[PDB]
RNA sequence: GUACUUCUCUCGUACUGAAAGGGAGAUGCAAAAUGCAUCUGUGGUGUGCACACGUCAAAUCCGUUUGAUUUGCCCAACACC
RNA sequence: UCGAACCACCUAGUAGCUGGUUCACAUCGAAGUUUCCCUCAGGAUAGCUGGUGCUAGUAGAAGUAUUGUGCGGUAAAGCAAAUGAUUAGAGGUCGACCUAUUCUCAAACUUUAAAUGUGCAAACAAACCGUGCCUUAGCCAACUGCAAGGCCGGAAAGAAAAGAAUUAGAGGCACCAAGUGGGCCUUCUUCGGUAAGCGGAGCAGGCGAUGCGGAAUGAACCGC
RNA sequence: GGGCGGCAUAUCUGUUACACGACAACGCAGGUGUCCUAAGGCGAGCUCAGUGGGAACAGAAAUCUCACGUAGAACACAAGCGUAAAAGCUUGCUUGAUUAACGAUUUCCAGUACGAAUCGAGACUGCGAAAGCAAGGCCAGCGAUCCUUUGCGAAGAAUAGGAAAUAUGAACAAAUCAUACCAGAGGUGUCAGAAUAAUUACCACAGGGAUAACUGGCUUGUGGCGGCCAAGCGUUCAUAGCGACGUCGCUUUUUGAUCCUUCGAUGUCGGCUCUUCCUAACCUAGCGCCGCAGAAGACGCUAAGGGUUGGAUUGUUCACC
RNA sequence: GAGUACGACCACACUUGAGUGAAAACACCAUAUCCCGUCCGAUUUGUGAAGUUAAGCACUCACAGGCUCAGUUAGUACUGAGGUCAGUGAUGACUCGGGAACCCUGAGUGCCGUACUCCU
């Protein structure tokens, strides 16, 4: 699916309500903390004698992922998240066909 | 054979006994099961239908639920004519959120200690049952009173809490739990607090 | 094989009819709905906007809500033990006001008719007779009915 | 069928039922009556000993 | 070893041995929650004008009533 | 065993919020980002025991009873607000 | 005593599985179906059932009619009508191709179209009448016009007559729970299969749970 | 039966399905885990598939032109439905595929979620002269808890937490760090969601006739045995003998189909021995007919009283000599 | 008795031929400086009024094709209820009820509104 580089959306923000300019970016899950509560529940679980303490996940039936979008607006610097439909190649093209 | 298909489910759980083994009930129950049959009056077959029934289904009133319907009805209400006995088949207890009352004249199976005090302290008199049948045989002039059941813990409970509209509260000790998954948008989803009917 | 969605097994129910076919007219749209009026629900298969489900066409019911494109109908469901009081949000073009009540309002404003009339002096039409009362019978013509021989030759093909 | 009740937390999953094969843990306390007789018994007693102090 | 997939025997038997309830009456339950709102708040404002009124029409019946 | 006692404890009279924390009367006058006044009072509406005014019908051993209905208040409940 | 000895103990180990489960009478009386479950010999969950009732004892009644007013595409029919299938002549070297019709058809074809069905209504919280009155931040360019909530009145065969309903016709509201969740047989409809006392469905009765009187004999047939 | 296979495991269209709705099978015929910044939104113009006539190279088919053309085309992908100054095609501008105060509803259904939809209210808009039309591509195309991760709570104002300043780390403050509340994303396809390789003939247990292997039972496709019709064969001549194309049966000495009985047990193949029964008759008793000279035979009828062998190979039943 | 504009129902209104047409309209028609849009003033847009009912349009005609409403087909096909009915069966009839469809054939060939205008 071909996406444009920048969308013209309403900026909720209580300085612009109005259509503004939004940089469209891809979002990308951030790094596992290894200090995140659950981590370190996690790490206290797994010392120690007992072997793997969790599941493990090992059927993976899905073969793609749903699209979130980043966009900023230009004066308020805020993001929004928005959803698209799972696709198996995303690409940010500004040249239309 | 004649067809008579659920002709069971035409019948109906009707008492006539009571299950009270309290003797004094029993002679109230005696003479108003007398003045039911013999007497034309509808006050007293109501009586007698309500002496009958169980503890739970006689809830209790309280002073103050028995001094506004009063006034709801000294209002138009002719200066010549007298105040009605107010009469309950049940508990009188007191209301300490009401402190003036005016003097009326209460029959009731029993009244608490307060509420007692309170009636005769602002003029009134507590009435009993045999004293009641001789004032007024028929139940000329009374009002007839029930006390209320609708707020009741149990009622609350009544239905399951889950299903869309409802709002039952669960059987749970804890308050804490049984909040998380099923009461909030955020967790999975939300029961929904209203359905048409 | 079999499946069950939102519009299985309609090939002939969402159809129009033969020559029938094209998009609702003006008089539909020119149609005023309030609410507690009598409508039918029929769905317009041209109109794939706001169609009741399948089950809900042709049945009758009463206006709760009236919205700027739609019709909120109140519709009797038999489940189980019960019926119950559904509410389906449809399209103006999918309500007909109904006529139901139509025999009723006519009955009710003939006895209001009647009453005016007989109030002051008026001359009431003649009561219908019934026509199972005996009498008495002049034919004009009579004819023997009879079976006869041509008619079982008759009901003989080729 | 289980219907409408509470979820029940009433623990008692160890071994604390006195029967064969198990000690039990459990703690009567049908020597209430005797031990407060015997406390009252006791202080009357340690009053004498103690007399005249309080 | 299979069994019966489905039937709807006895069901219909079932379903009338307490009767199919008919419907609840028109007057009964009819909440307005959910419909169109620039019309629910409008007849907000006449119902609470009609409960002044109501309130207004007692007071004048209880002062009547005493007149005599 | 029975009789006696508890400035305590517990369950309730108040509930909400993740928490910081807030916390429920009516009427009138009025529209103050904590508004004033009063305190014998169902917040309102529809349906609703008994009771009280009547009003009809039937039966009466002529004392009444036994049904329906009007109006007032409507208790308990139910439904809209 | 050996593909992990023997003795005591944890150990009365767990078992959705097999077996058992002790008095009488009385009032009622089922289900083998729905949804979810590592679910298919089991559970939860609705339904069926009992108990307890509550509420103003005809009320918001109905596995039934009638009369109005909607819905339908199965039986039938049709191919001389669309879509597919298909035989044969005729009329405009042979044929092809056109025109007309003609032999034969359709679960996944239809112009048309039943019987049986199915939704709504048939005057007591309702509807009808008085451009009667109040309110609105509703609609309309406005308004006495439309919309809504009320109030005040009027009228009410309480629903005539035309075949013009009937009722062993107390309606509504709850609470707490049991068994059941292997079914099977027949009437019509019906799918797979050559067929089956075979497998699988729809409607409704029945056996299961029930004997009695008949078909000599038979869970289900006839009668009751 | 189980296994192997397949998937009827979540799900969509037509049909089965019996003219409301609902309805099964490892029934029938096919689909789904995608694809699209346009193939979404709107406005305006236009009409498609196909024919017929005509025009250099040009022909069955290249482009141009005029008529006809009810859709016989197209609308991503299965199917149904729908659609003609469109819902199709071209084109111009666009981001209504955003946000949307926990509004209500439908389908599944327990009237619970999830997924898809439907009718709205508010913000900001896109197209249009305007009425209007759009919060995706109508209807399949998807995902709980816990955990991880991302976005939102801009700055500045308040003598005081207010109508309006997110909260907590509980002796108190600051800055980090970690949490919390709200909305998404990373996934469970066994799709209401455990983290899982074989073998056992050395085997074990609780059970099941809810379920296979053996006897019976129902059926008779298959096997076997026969009729009816009469094209032919029989030098001639349908029927002495037999009988293609068809068609109607019988039998339970074959196999298959089923799963009613038995799994707290009904002893499995073959042979040996011994008795009895059936007849669709090989011999023995009679009797017809013949392509019946005789002899030897063919076909048929009544008849089961009597008889029906010794051996090589093979466990064999069969088979063969 | 007609016309125009907007229309409701959407063939009794359509399709194919042929004929007729007062008035006023409608329409063909003339033209391209401007507004506007095209390969092309063809369509569209602007400005006009010299000509014509030749087309459109409106009526009428056809043993016209369709369509509409009836009749026939036909109490036939089918069907609700019933039988210890018939028949080896396939199936069929009967009893109490309901009741089609095509072919064929008869008639018909728009109707109803608002405003303005002609006949006047
Ligand atoms: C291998 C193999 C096939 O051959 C057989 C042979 C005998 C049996 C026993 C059954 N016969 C009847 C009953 O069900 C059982 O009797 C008993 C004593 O168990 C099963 C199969
Ligand atoms: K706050
Ligand atoms: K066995
Ligand atoms: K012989
Ligand atoms: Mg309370
Ligand atoms: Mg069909
Ligand atoms: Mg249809
Ligand atoms: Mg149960
Ligand atoms: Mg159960
Ligand atoms: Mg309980
Ligand atoms: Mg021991
Ligand atoms: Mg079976
Ligand atoms: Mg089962
Ligand atoms: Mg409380
Ligand atoms: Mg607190
Ligand atoms: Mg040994
Ligand atoms: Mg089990
Ligand atoms: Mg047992
Ligand atoms: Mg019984
Ligand atoms: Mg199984
Ligand atoms: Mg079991
Ligand atoms: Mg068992
Ligand atoms: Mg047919
Ligand atoms: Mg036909
Ligand atoms: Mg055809
Ligand atoms: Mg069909
Ligand atoms: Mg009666
Ligand atoms: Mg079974
Ligand atoms: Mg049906
Ligand atoms: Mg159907
Ligand atoms: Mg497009
Ligand atoms: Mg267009
Ligand atoms: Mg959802
Ligand atoms: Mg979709
Ligand atoms: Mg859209
Ligand atoms: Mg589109
Ligand atoms: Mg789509
Ligand atoms: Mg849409
Ligand atoms: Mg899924
Ligand atoms: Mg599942
Ligand atoms: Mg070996
Ligand atoms: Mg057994
Ligand atoms: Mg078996
Ligand atoms: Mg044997
Ligand atoms: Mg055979
Ligand atoms: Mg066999
Ligand atoms: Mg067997
Ligand atoms: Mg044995
Ligand atoms: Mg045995
Ligand atoms: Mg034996
Ligand atoms: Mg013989
Ligand atoms: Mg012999
Ligand atoms: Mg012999
Ligand atoms: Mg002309
Ligand atoms: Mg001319
Ligand atoms: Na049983
Ligand atoms: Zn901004």
């Amino acid at each position: 699916v071909n996406y444009p580089k920048k969308k013209v959306m309403h900026c909720g923000d209580a300085r612009c309500n109005a259509h503004k300019s939004f940089k469209v970016v891809q979002y990308k899950a951030g790094k596992a903390r290894l200090f995140a509560r659950g981590k370190r529940r996690y790490d206290r679980k797994q010392s120690g004698y007992g072997g793997q303490t969790k599941p493990v996940f090992h059927k993976k039936a899905k073969t793609t992922k749903k699209i979130v979008l980043k966009l900023q607006c230009s004066g308020c610097k805020s993001i929004r998240q928005v959803v698209l439909k799972r696709t198996k190649h995303f690409e940010l093209n500004d040249k239309k066909k | 054979g004649v067809d008579l298909t659920g002709i069971s489910k035409k019948s109906r759980v009707i008492r006539h006994h009571t299950y009270s083994t309290n003797p004094y009930i029993k002679l109230l129950i005696k003479l108003y099961k007398f003045l039911a049959k013999r007497t034309s009056s509808g006050f007293n077959k109501v009586v007698y239908q309500r002496l009958i029934k169980s503890r739970s289904n006689r809830a209790p009133i309280s002073l103050s639920r028995i001094a506004v319907v009063m006034k709801r009805k000294a209002v138009f209400t002719a200066k010549s004519k007298a105040a009605p006995i107010a009469v309950v088949v049940g508990d009188v207890l007191d209301d300490v959120r009401m402190a003036r009352i005016p003097a009326m004249r209460v029959c009731a199976l029993r009244f608490s200690k307060s509420a007692r005090q309170s009636i005769v302290a602002a003029g009134g008199e507590c009435l009993t049952f045999d004293q009641l049948a001789m004032i007024a045989p028929t139940g000329k002039n009374t009002y007839l009173l029930r006390g209320r059941k609708s707020g009741r813990e149990s009622v609350r409970h009544f239905g399951a809490s889950g299903v869309p509209g409802s709002h039952s509260k669960p059987y749970a000790t804890n308050r804490g739990k049984e909040t998380k998954r099923g009461r909030r948008t955020g967790r999975s989803y939300k029961r929904k607090a209203f359905r048409h009917v | 094989v079999h499946s069950y969605g939102y519009k299985s097994g309609t090939r002939h129910l969402f159809a129009k009819k033969f020559r029938k076919h094209g998009v609702p007219s003006v008089s539909t749209i020119l149609t005023n709905i309030k609410v507690g009026d009598y409508v039918d629900v029929v769905a317009d298969s041209a109109v794939r906007e706001g169609m009741p489900h399948k089950y809900y066409h042709g049945r009758t019911g009463i206006v709760w809500n009236v919205t700027p494109r739609g019709v909120g109908v109140i519709i009797n469901k038999p489940v189980r033990t019960r019926t119950l009081r559904k509410r389906i949000c449809v399209r103006f073009e999918h309500v007909r006001k109904s006529r139901c009540q139509e025999a009723f309002k006519a009955k009710e404003h003939q006895f209001q008719a009647y009453l005016a009339a007989k109030k002051a002096g008026k001359a009431l039409p003649p009561l219908q007779k019934s026509s199972r009362l005996g009498g008495i019978v002049r034919p004009k013509n009579v004819e023997v009915l009879a079976r006869r021989v041509a008619d079982y030759e008759a009901m003989v093909p080729y | 069928p289980k219907g409408n009740n509470a979820i029940p937390h009433v623990h008692q999953k160890k071994h604390w039922n006195p029967c064969s094969s198990q000690k039990g843990n459990v703690k009567v306390f049908l020597n209430q009556p005797a031990q407060k007789h015997r406390r009252r018994r006791l202080r009357l007693l340690k009053a004498k000993k103690v007399f005249p102090r309080p | 070893a299979k069994s019966k997939n489905h039937t709807n025997h006895n069901q219909s038997s079932k379903n009338h041995r307490n009767g199919i309830k008919g419907p609840v009456p028109l007057h009964l339950h009819n909440s307005k929650r959910g419909s169109w709102l620039p019309a629910l708040v409008n007849a907000r404002r006449v119902r609470k004008h009609n409960q002044k009124a109501a309130l207004k029409k007692r007071r004048e019946r209880i002062a009547a009533f005493a007149a005599k």
